[PDB]
């Protein structure tokens, strides 16, 4: 395909070229309709600066870079790739997963003094929410929350997920915002600022921690030392630091696609009206009429030591979708005599 | 020839910020005139507590 | 082929 | 239409007044829109509306009893116990004597000790805290 | 640009 | 016990109105407080008499009071409610006084009633007026909204909540009322406001 | 040879 | 002994609300404390009367008090709760007073009730109001969450905890209730909130 | 067709040319009678600056730009296009949707200090209201409201929609009004001010959030730094910032057309008088006599976790329009024996 | 009407003007079918 | 054909 | 190939 | 082709 990759050089030409190649590959995969979950495993094998790349067992086979330019101080890379969009996979027949973006906090407010970027966590969780909402393939964002999610309180995680109707809750801590000064006699000072982050995803059905990853990137701080920067403004997010943080958010989305996309989606029972039950997933999540679903009885217990545990009882109950709304759906129980055993909170999975 | 730049009156960097207007209560939802953002305590000293 | 380059809605800016 | 506003607001009184007008005139003539107001369709002519309202305002009906309440005048000492007020049985020890359970028994318990007729106002508050009153204790 | 309009550009010692 | 005796309808609430006023016609049992004189001077300016600054009125038949009224639910303009008048200065007695025009404000700062009338005192500094306040404005109500009505128990209890639910179901039919906690019971009600009043009339009298 | 994304899992 | 007599449901708790207010209409048994006069002046400013600085109100019918209310579980907006009014200045008596509008704050600093009404005093400096505070806000509850309910014994004991577990198991069936310590007993409950209220109604009456 | 596109250059000639092309295309589609809902999906494929554009499955096939001029500092583009107005579609047989414009707020009053444009939210909601009223094809505006609509209180949204008689409520937050300074030694300073906005549309029947989009544009701030600008005046709206905000409003209208236009319009039952019911839609909404409508019994519940849900019971009741007023209509129930089951709040849909 | 209430007043010492305060309590309890006017 | 260029009512100015 | 606007939907 | 003024309408 014909794609362009744009990335600014911070300290190494190799890193900027690799970032531009990643951007071009991401655009090519998005246009080709291929899954973006598989991209996050291709990057490690892209550390080398070889003109030709060979891969096996992937939707992309050979990568050939034809043009590399450093116009306006940032590397531009033009490549041609062959993408094979597979019609099958463990991610195409699943309903969309609702995700709640939790509180992202700055561990050390001391590091945010330069620029007074103290609301960077909130304005970055907003970016992560919008990235998951309008860029992901298998995720739906149900908003942000002001509460902090911890692994010590699975019950609170379950309650907050129930309140917001979220299958997973994602929250992080920003651990490094410090900067160093590089000085040259010919020119002015260069301030390279750090952005480290540790993201954690919790399963709202049982309170377990299902995802855990750490990110660290560096970018130039173009603003003055004594200048105050607003994190909601376009001045912050159009700068080199802003571009780096946007790339970090994209990597978060790609990692979530890589890890959670092929987990089987489990819509929950919202209400039971005799022989008809209601599902928390609807038309906007990919539900189509005539779908057959299998019911699981949910029983998740905190064990004797306070650690969350999971236990599902298999059921002989199968349901079919009768009416579909934008955000909910109605299902009819195919075994009327077993309809009395369905309670609120039981989960279902689509029969393939 | 001066080497200094004089300040200008009305600089936005020093201008006051007009407080945000609070949203209407919509008492028809609860049947009550109580609103957490609109109640006024009879005995408070009214210290500065918000923008503006 | 030839992938397009149309921009989309900004995430924050 | 014309609207009647009840002096004492009540859902049952509003509905009974609506039925009184409908029985007198005919079906679908008056309707209760809340616990206070009743709307009656009326003629457009002002002279006919006065003649119409003259016949309607003299209609007889039975107002509802209303919610059970206990009214206590904290400054005069009078305690008015309305109809449908029920006091759950309890053992009330005031002063040095014990009584078992309307006001008649409680007044005797007050009269047992010297105390004062206004000490009954404080016995009711204890009964209200123990959930031994089926009603509303209102202090005026 | 990296200069804010409201605050302005905040940016012989030998 | 009837349902109306032991429960209240959710959304059908009272509101509290408070205002400042002066009580005149006292047999020499008034005040001399600075705020009483200031309010008296402002009131006199409202009628065309403006004393020179620093003039002491030397009033003895006027007392500054606080007026409180409770606005019953479904209160319509033109209705009258009781007001409690309590002295806030140093007046010895409010007996035989007359409350002058005072505006009663809600929790949102708007005027909903105007209070006047004759005080009936037994504590000589607190009096009551049987129709002191005239309602001048309406407060909207959520009573006619939704597909159900809710009863709030005066004395919260799980068993009382469930027994009231059973009482409605026995009277009307199955799956009609449900207890959602120890206090609230939800009853499905008609959408028409006139039918809901007729419906609530039959339900609130259940034993 | 690229690592393969996680396969389908239940619970 | 019924289970409801000797135990309480976990997560179904009361909350304590506290606020500052003024009591008016006292027969000359008020205060002259600096904070009472300061609060009185602020209240008068709230009504349009602002005295010049340094003006002594010379009030004798107003007393500064502390208002406390306990918010029962499942308290809904529009309900009324008792308030205890205690004098904090130097007022000789609160008898015959009237509590003015006071906001009752929770442990998180938010207002959950507004208290007014007439004081009923017997100690002449502490009075009670039977429906002084009107609930204006709800506190969320964990009652409907989870797959079980928990009973907390008023008097903690291993044997009482085990006997209550046996009482539930005999009534319902095996493996239904379990004692986790000397105080708590966990009973499996329905997921529906309406069914859990109906379920808890039958269980709390066990002997 | 013969159309002209006018757009001012802010920072890139490509953006100004694209905006002029969008303006010309919008005028051509409006004149041609084609639906404006389909335009919002054509713009992404217009990022390239190709002299010729090829499209499939659209009312426009080929776009050829013949004249490009930069007179008076703004790009003028003259094009010829072939538009095929389809007589069919999911948007032509539906009644007009009544929409209430909610409160639009400035999140940070600090950003509005320059120019003291603090009522920009209100005076922009007025523009959005007028744009939906007098420019849209499938919308009727029932005015503006001062209340804020949130996803946490579906009951309040339903009550406000009932009070105003609105099927949908649209409200937003203005998140960026900051500006940057570009300085040249030859000329004076250039102040480029930002305008970011997040619009949200709620369904008044059930309180659900049905639409969510974010807008961000930049334009020159021609006024002095210390000058006060009135947002109701023509000085503000005739400036470059005003033209940008007007274009943003037009994009809001086009996105609403793209998303909500083909939703089936559901007029509500206002009053029932025996066998005749009243409809909240009338002559001004497209109701014609002899129309056949199908009744749905409405039952929307808040579930156990406080989240709004929808549930409609299908009915055997069909209604026909008997008398038509400008704002209401009278319908006769075709099944008199079933007329007793019609309650206020039931919805209807036109039988096609 | 008042006859029973006057006897209740005469039972205790109290005063004939204490009846004015008994009516106000009856008005608050909804035990009066009429208007209580104070002149 | 040839589309017209007649202006309409201003939205705010 | 242009994306097509949303199709007809009920509720 | 000029748009035609509104036609006759009742109520």
């Amino acid at each position: 395909y014909e794609v362009t990759g744009v990335a600014t050089i911070v300290s190494s030409e190799e890193t900027a070229r690799l970032h531009a190649l990643e951007d071009a590959l991401f655009k090519a995969v998005n246009f080709s309709g291929a899954d973006i979950g598989s991209i996050s495993n291709l990057m490690p094998l892209l550390e080398e600066s070889r003109n030709e790349y060979q891969f096996t067992n992937h939707e992309v086979r050979y990568i050939l870079v034809e043009s590399e330019r450093k116009r306006r101080g940032k590397v531009e890379v033009k490549i041609r790739v062959d993408i094979y969009p597979s019609a099958t996979g463990c991610h195409t027949d699943q309903y969309k997963k609702t995700i709640l973006v939790g509180n992202i906090e700055v561990a050390s407010p001391q590091q945010a003094v330069m620029g007074q970027i103290y609301q960077v966590g909130d304005d970055f969780s907003r970016v992560v929410n919008r990235q998951l909402d309008q860029t992901s393939r298998s995720f739906v964002s149900v908003g942000t929350t002001d509460y902090s999610i911890s692994s010590n309180y699975p019950a609170r995680t379950q309650m907050i997920a129930q309140d917001n109707g979220a299958q997973y809750i994602i929250g992080g801590v920003i651990t490094d915002l410090t900067a160093t000064v590089e000085s040259q006699l010919l020119q002015d000072d260069i301030i390279n600022r750090q952005f480290a982050l540790e993201m954690k995803v919790f399963d709202g059905k049982t309170g377990h921690e299902v995802f855990n990853k750490a990110y660290r990137e560096v970018a130039r701080w173009p603003f003055a030392k004594t200048s105050q920067v607003d994190t909601r403004s376009a001045r912050f997010w159009a700068s080199t630091y802003g571009e780096m943080m946007l790339r970090v958010s994209r990597n978060i989305m790609l990692d979530l696609e890589s890890e959670l996309s092929c987990k089987i989606t489990l819509p929950e029972v919202v209400a039971v009206f005799g022989n008809t039950v209601t599902m928390d997933l609807g038309r906007m999540h990919g539900v189509k009429e005539g779908d057959k679903l299998q019911l699981w009885h949910t029983a998740s217990f905190i064990d004797q030591n306070g650690l969350p545990r999971n236990k599902v009882s298999q059921s002989e109950i199968t349901l079919t979708v009768s009416r579909i709304y934008e955000h909910e759906a109605e299902l009819t129980i195919d075994q009327p005599n077993l309809a009395s055993s369905v309670q609120i909170g039981d989960v279902m999975n689509k029969i393939l | 020839l001066r080497g200094r730049s004089d300040p200008v009156a009305g600089d936005p960097a020093w201008a006051p910020i007009h407080p945000k207007k609070k949203p209407e209560h919509y008492a028809a939802a609860t049947g009550s005139l109580f609103s957490a953002e609109h109640i006024t305590d009879l005995y408070d000293d009214s210290k500065p507590r918000g923008i503006g | 082929c030839a992938m397009l380059e149309p921009i989309e809605t900004d995430e924050v800016t | 239409y014309i609207t009647f506003n009840l002096l004492e607001s009540d859902f049952t009184t509003a509905q009974r007044m609506a039925d009184a007008v409908n029985n007198f005139l005919g079906p679908q003539m008056a309707s209760a829109v809340d616990a206070t107001s009743v709307r009656v369709r009326a003629p457009r002519d002002v002279s006919q509306r006065v003649a119409f309202l003259s016949a309607i305002e003299n209609l007889e009906f039975d107002p509802a009893d209303g919610a059970a309440k206990i009214i206590v005048n904290s400054r005069t000492g009078t305690i008015v116990v309305g109809k449908h007020v029920r006091l759950k049985p309890a053992a009330v020890t005031h002063g040095g004597m014990t009584v078992a359970i309307t006001l008649d028994d409680l007044v005797r318990a007050v009269n047992q000790v010297g105390a004062a007729p206004s000490d009954l106002m404080a016995i009711l508050q204890a009964l209200k805290q123990a959930g031994a009153i089926e009603g509303q204790l209102i202090i005026i | 640009t990296v200069v804010d309009a409201v605050e302005g550009d905040k940016s012989v010692d030998t | 016990a009837r349902i109306k005796d032991v429960a209240q309808v959710a959304g059908v609430r009272s509101n509290q109105l408070v205002g400042y006023g002066l009580v005149s016609g006292l047999p020499g049992t008034g005040e001399a407080n600075p705020f009483t004189e200031q309010s008296f001077a402002a009131m006199l300016q409202n009628f065309g008499i403006q004393m020179p600054p620093g003039t002491k009125p030397k009033i003895k038949n006027v007392a500054a009071v606080m007026v409180t009224a409770e606005l019953p639910p479904f209160s319509k303009p033109g209705q009258q409610v009781d007001v409690t008048v309590s002295s806030i200065g140093s007046a010895k007695s409010l007996r035989g006084g007359t409350l002058l025009q005072t505006f009663l404000k809600g929790l949102d700062g708007q005027v909903y009633a105007v209070a006047q009338g004759n005080l009936v005192v037994s504590n000589p500094t607190v009096g009551l007026i049987s129709s002191g306040a005239t309602v001048e404005r309406e407060i909207p109500n959520p009573f006619g909204r939704g597909d159900y009505i809710t009863f709030n128990l005066l004395e919260s209890d799980f068993t009382t909540a469930q027994r009231m639910a059973d009482a409605v179901n026995n009277f009307l039919g199955p799956q009609m009322a449900s207890a959602v906690d120890a206090t609230s019971v939800r009853v499905r009600a008609p959408r028409d406001v006139s039918q809901r009043v007729a419906f609530l009339s039959a339900i609130e009298n259940l034993e | 040879q690229v690592p393969e994304k996680r396969q389908q899992t239940l619970f």
